[PDB]
């Protein structure tokens, strides 16, 4: 089956959190393998506690490891920006299995504002020639995690071939977003130009290229 | 030391069975009290278990999964492989090697692997079209220009693109992936250069697709 860990769970910039795992009597109640693991994007598990209580090596002593019957529980005092993760319960079963929770996605929240960077892209040579057009627009380090971005042919708005990515978290712990125009070298020629308006936190960062 | 890298297809039809297999370095997989296993997660999912097999070599697996799971190993190349078989999307996931430090003691997984993608889909693969973009520094720091390869059309992840063959890594950003109403993925990579180098440096994208075989080196010269 599967251990039952909240989808979420957001914390102070400071300090404490507690994330609970849920089993039964014939895996978290009989045996203490509970072993927890932090994820971060894009990266694969990292071992953070075992046998219920074991911290692992190099681990700090703000990450607690409790259990009360069948759930087990994860404690972090006083969070960092590295601990912006999603989290993972897991336990031995009967007879030599393994079994991992739902996983609970770490949120810090008193993190400062960050505005957007925006960069803008004409079609290459390469792809009008290629009878194709597409307008690159990139926007990376921004916090929080959400953006609206509106195309402009001169001043005029544009909604068809637009695809706009979700704001996924960087390495840094800000949040990246592409959006891509799609248009024909015929369109990108009758025009003056087009631009990239980003919309973040009430400001706007605008960039424009021409033909 | 202890060292895992998955093998496997990035694209499976299905009706095919997947031959994933995890090779072991800086340690012996026949040896102590060590335990390998399987772990999946999809897309953005939660991890699941696959199942074991330990130094002794006998293997125990997930019992929902167990049907159409048949582990193996091979102690002479130092390597484990999974073999699963009447595959549905469901089993689209990034695929995981993992090692049990101690088997007398307990379940933890202390050393992973940095995980293979695999994608069930009736769904050809499409090689990226490379386009080049050229710098100016309109939204950028003085001094500083912005270029970077467009990664287009692909099926399916991932692309994985570096510049001048690994040489060049400071301010390299390689955006997540756009899945467009196509079906087809899109991305880029970005470096920020100082403008001084543009008239000197030559720079070059590497692009890899492994599913669909393409390799593609653009070099991205101002216009």
């Amino acid at each position: 089956s599967a251990l039952t860990q909240p989808p979420s769970v957001s914390g102070t910039p400071g300090q404490s959190v507690t994330i609970s795992c849920a089993g039964a009597n014939n895996d978290i109640g009989t045996y203490a393998y509970v072993s927890w693991y932090q994820q971060l994007p894009g990266t694969a598990p990292k071992l953070m506690i075992y046998k219920v209580t074991t911290r692992a090596s190099g681990i700090p002593d703000r990450f607690s490891g409790s259990k009360s019957g069948n759930t087990a529980s994860l404690t972090i005092s006083g969070l960092q920006a590295e601990d912006e993760a999603d989290y993972y319960c897991a336990s031995y079963r009967n007879f030599n299995n393994a079994v991992f929770g739902t996983g609970t996605k770490l949120t810090v929240l008193g993190q400062p504002k960050a505005a957007p960077s925006v960069t803008l892209f004409p079609p290459s040579s390469e792809e009008l020639q290629a009878n194709k057009a597409t307008l690159v627009c990139l926007i990376s380090d921004f916090y929080p995690g959400a953006v609206t971005v509106a195309w402009k042919a001169d001043s005029s708005p544009v909604k068809a071939g637009v695809e706009t990515t979700t704001p996924s978290k960087q390495s840094n712990n800000k949040y990246a977003a592409s959006s891509y125009l799609s248009l024909t070298p015929e369109q990108w020629k009758s025009h003056r130009s087009y631009s990239c308006q980003v919309t973040h936190e009430g400001s706007t960062v605008e960039k424009t290229v021409a033909p | 030391q202890v060292q895992l890298q998955e093998s496997g297809p990035g694209l499976v039809k299905p009706s095919q069975t997947l031959s994933l297999t995890c090779t072991v370095s800086g340690g012996s997989i026949t040896s102590r009290y060590y335990a390998w296993s399987w772990i999946r997660q999809p897309p953005g999912k939660g991890l699941e278990w696959i199942g074991v097999i330990d130094y002794d070599g006998d293997t125990y697996y997930s019992p929902s999964l167990k049907s159409r799971v048949s582990i193996s190993w091979d102690t002479s190349k130092n390597q484990f492989s999974l073999k699963l078989s009447s595959v549905t999307p469901a089993d689209t996931a990034v695929y995981y090697c993992a090692r049990d430090p101690d088997v007398v003691t307990g379940f933890h997984y202390d050393y992973w692997g940095q995980g293979t993608m695999v994608t069930v889909s009736s769904a050809s693969t499409k090689g990226p079209s490379v386009f080049p973009l050229a710098p100016s520094s309109k939204s950028t720091s003085g001094g500083t220009a912005a270029l970077g390869c467009l990664v287009k059309d692909y099926f399916p992840e991932p692309v994985t693109v570096s510049w001048n063959s690994g040489a060049l890594t400071s301010g390299v950003h390689t955006f997540p992936a756009v899945l467009q109403s196509s079906g087809l993925y899109s991305l880029s990579s970005v470096v920020t250069v100082p403008s001084s180098s543009l008239g000197t440096q030559t720079y070059i994208c590497n692009v890899n697709h492994k599913p669909s075989n393409t390799k593609v080196d653009k070099k991205v010269e101002p216009k």
